[PDB]
């Protein structure tokens, strides 16, 4: 239903500072808060957020509290200072998908119809993007209990804004791999993207570990996609795909040959522009 | 409503920072308005005669 | 005035479903809640009163507020039907008591039982010594009908005012459908 | 007294709050409140900023409702953690930064509460990347200006490091207020999680980029690159001629083949080589 999301650095830091301001609890706390923003053109947007007062105990871990007085009053304030701004969903700090995050969404679904969640990271280390968002469905299959409230991950990305890029680029001042030439693609996706294939490669290997040892659900709805992958594995070197390849490339290196061929003539013309500069400078200057 | 600022329309500005504050409708200068509706003469076809 | 925050736990379970008490059980304990929040409110303007239940779905129907009109509106057509779950009533009380406005306030809860309980006394003695280690003073007032003589409740309040607590109370239900105001006339006079 | 070595520390979030709320209602002078720990006589550490909604239409600074900041002061008290109000701000939008006569009044209403309150001006237009432009201020007493006496008694080579702007020098600059050198507090906990997340492709370079139109676009550059090279067979020939400064001023009406050429050579080059190598890795990786 909703295509993808847009997340700002303001909300991105604006969870982490709250994790600091409850960071004096020491023992254990998750950061849970209310996510605010709009969505237009079936593109989700996230602009602002805050956090709800919240506690939890491990013994009888089916008890949670969201102060709706704080919710109504503070969102009334945010509506008052910005009527354009509104509710969009929620977020929890999300290390590993806590258990109450199946009916928190049911607790606050009366506010937003597509009451969406956001899982973030407070210990940032990965080779990907540590921002996650699911969506609520209660989809029905064809075996066992039908209507099952399973969250489903819609794709996610960090959105920019012309206002906030001044502050972001100001707060970097650290490293910036611009001059995007023949190098920046090699590292933004050719070095790094293979490691992007490494983790998704290793993930199904980790799921695979139930061979006779792991959890109880065997396959049913996992192996049609895997069987579809191994059926969908590409063509081997026999056909014209080789000769179209060879044939293909062979066309591209022509254009490479022309471009490199003109570049040397350009630099040689600059050398003549240099000779004229130094010669008619030696006898004239002295 | 930046979709509604047509090339041609009349708008208001800011004095200091010089930004556009509010779109406006068209206006009618004093001369015309005092050309519009200033005759309370209520003569009729009954008064005229002969043509 | 004196620092507490009154947290009432209402009983919307499925054994609250007759007119044995004269107007309505719901209206009777409802107006009891009204006059005890007049007592706590008019004895202390700082005290706020919100309501929780200990049924299957322990909902915060009203957020903890010094208002009473939302409390009245939710107690209108509250639909007291569902399976009671008392063992999570302790956690859904105390965790909100950690959610309260200030820990300078006295942890005081009133708890309403008008249904048969299926708890283990081991479970409420783990939660009871949990309330000992958390220093929590709850006076439980029984309503409606019950397993006679509060089975596990005397042991619970005993393991609540035990170890120099000795100030907590357990008002049992008299099994006669009378006007409950004189039934609760003792804790409102002296806790 | 002070030593013009005050050194305000702020945050890594409040700058974002200032630019967002200063940018959303930008042609009106929006404002709000500042909220952080007040450390010693020299420094201050303002960790948080929440904004205040306006009073009505009109370019000014409106007023402050202590009902509203009394409540909002307590929302974080019963939810997050207690802090202290230390300063406040407004927004000269595209002006630069100074104190107006209206600004100095509402400042003067705040310094009587706490003597080390802070005036702050954000300018969310003239900032691009390295120029954020804030320059927090505070009043100086005009009584000592009547005394003809110099305040603020410099004990450290820390004050006169930034030269003041000429427009604030036209304004009350040094006769009613002073500047404060500021900087920022940050950590790798934030630096990594904003660097690693801002501009990230996912698996996009592991694609093939419109495989029919790649060679077609390659044609679509080389074709006019021919005639542009004919212009390079035109523009060299007026050397051994008039001086190259006249061959500098004279070329401001018509295009040159040189720079325009070496642009397209780069575009064809990096356009081709990425599609080549990225085309060839998948042959190994996928079967
Ligand atoms: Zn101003």
């Amino acid at each position: 239903a909703v295509q993808k999301v847009v997340v700002h650095p303001l909300v991105l830091l604006s969870v982490v500072d709250h994790f600091n301001r409850i960071g004096k609890v020491g023992n254990q706390k998750r950061v849970v808060g209310v996510l605010l923003g709009s969505w237009q053109k079936k593109v989700l947007d996230v602009s602002n957020s805050f956090a709800v007062p919240f506690d939890e105990d491990d013994k009888d871990d089916s008890v949670w509290f969201l102060d709706h007085d704080y919710l109504e009053n503070m969102y009334g304030m945010f509506k008052k200072v910005n009527a354009r701004e509104r509710i969009v969903g929620w977020y929890h700090t999300g290390p590993k998908l806590h258990k109450n995050d199946i009916a928190i969404n049911e607790l606050m679904k009366r506010y937003c119809p597509n009451s969406v969640l956001v899982i973030i990271d407070v210990k940032p280390k990965d080779l990907g993007l540590p921002t996650e968002a699911y969506i609520s469905v209660e989809e029905v299959h064809d075996d066992g209990t039908p209507t099952s409230k399973t969250f489903e991950h819609v794709t996610s990305e960090i959105g920019a804004e012309e206002a906030e890029e001044v502050g972001v680029e100001h707060l970097l001042r650290d490293i910036k791999d611009t001059t995007v030439g023949t190098l920046s693609q090699r590292i933004t996706n050719q070095v790094h993207g293979l490691k992007g294939l490494n983790s998704k490669l290793l993930d199904i290997r980790s799921y695979l570990e139930k061979v006779a040892t792991g959890k109880l659900p065997i396959n049913h709805q996992i192996i049609y996609q895997l069987q579809d992958v191994f059926n969908l594995l590409p063509d081997v070197s026999l056909q014209e795909f080789v000769k179209a390849f060879y044939l293909k490339t062979n066309d591209q290196m022509v254009v490479v040959y022309l471009a490199s061929l003109i570049r040397s003539v350009v630099a040689l013309h600059n050398l003549i522009n240099n000779k004229i500069a130094n010669r008619d400078a030696e006898k004239k200057e002295g | 409503d930046k979709s509604k600022l047509k090339p041609g329309t009349r708008v208001a500005l800011d004095m200091t920072t010089l930004t556009i504050m509010r779109y406006l409708p068209r206006e009618v200068d004093p001369l015309v308005y005092n050309m519009s509706h200033e005759d309370p003469g209520n003569v009729s076809y009954s008064e005229i005669g002969g043509l | 005035m004196v620092l507490e925050s009154t947290m009432v736990c209402v009983d919307n379970s499925e054994y609250m479903r007759n007119g044995d008490f004269l107007p309505t059980r719901l209206q009777a304990q409802q107006d009891a809640v009204n006059i005890v929040c007049h007592s706590k409110t008019r004895s202390n303007p700082e005290n706020n009163v919100g309501l929780i239940t200990l049924a299957n779905d322990c909902e915060v129907l009203t957020t903890l507020t010094p208002d009473t009109g939302r409390i009245l509106s939710k107690l209108h057509t509250v639909q007291p039907k569902g399976k009671i779950t008392f063992c999570t009533g302790i956690r859904v009380a105390h965790l909100a008591l950690k959610h309260r406005q200030g820990k300078n306030h006295k942890m005081r809860i009133i708890a309403f039982v008008g249904s048969p309980v299926e708890d283990n006394e081991k479970d409420l003695v783990k939660l009871a010594k949990r309330l000992k280690k958390e220093k929590v003073n709850v006076d439980i007032i029984n309503f409606g009908e019950e397993e006679v003589n509060t089975e596990k409740l005397t042991a619970f309040v005993n393991t609540l005012n035990g170890k120099d607590g000795t100030g907590s109370h357990l008002v049992t239900v008299p099994p006669g459908p009378s006007l409950a105001d004189a039934l609760i006339s003792s804790p409102i006079l002296a806790g | 007294a002070v030593d013009t070595a005050e050194q305000v520390y702020i945050s890594s979030l409040a700058l974002l709050k200032m630019l967002k709320h200063g940018r959303a209602g930008v042609p009106m002078e929006v404002m709000g409140l500042m909220l952080g720990e007040f450390v010693d006589d020299y420094t201050v550490r303002v960790i948080d900023v929440f904004a205040m909604p306006q009073s009505g239409t009109g370019v000014s600074v409106e007023a402050v409702d202590p009902v509203f900041q009394a409540k909002m002061l307590d929302m974080l008290k019963q939810t997050g953690r207690p802090e202290m109000v230390v300063g406040w701000y407004h927004s000269h939008p595209g002006f630069g930064c100074w104190l107006s006569g209206v600004d100095i009044n509402t400042q003067q209403s705040f310094e009587a509460l706490s003597e080390r309150a802070v005036a702050v001006v954000v300018d969310p237009i003239q900032s691009v990347k390295g120029k954020v432009v804030i320059d927090a201020f505070r009043l100086i007493n005009a009584n000592m200006m009547v005394l003809g006496h110099e305040p603020r008694q410099t004990t450290s080579n820390l004050g006169h490091l930034n030269k003041p702007s000429i427009q604030a020098l036209i304004h009350g600059l040094n006769r009613h207020y002073y500047s404060i050198t500021i900087n920022y507090r940050k950590n790798e906990l934030e630096q990594k999680m904003l660097l690693n997340l801002h501009k990230k492709s996912w698996m996009e370079g592991l694609t093939l980029q419109d495989y029919s139109e790649h060679c077609k676009h390659n044609e679509s550059v080389v074709k006019e690159m021919l005639e542009l090279a004919k212009n390079y067979n035109k523009a060299v020939e007026e050397e051994d001629k008039m001086t190259p400064e006249q061959l500098a001023i004279k070329n401001v009406g018509k295009q040159d083949p040189k720079r325009h050429l070496e642009e397209h050579v780069d575009v064809l080059m990096t356009s081709n080589i990425v599609q080549c190598l990225a085309a060839m890795l998948d042959t190994v990786v996928f079967k």
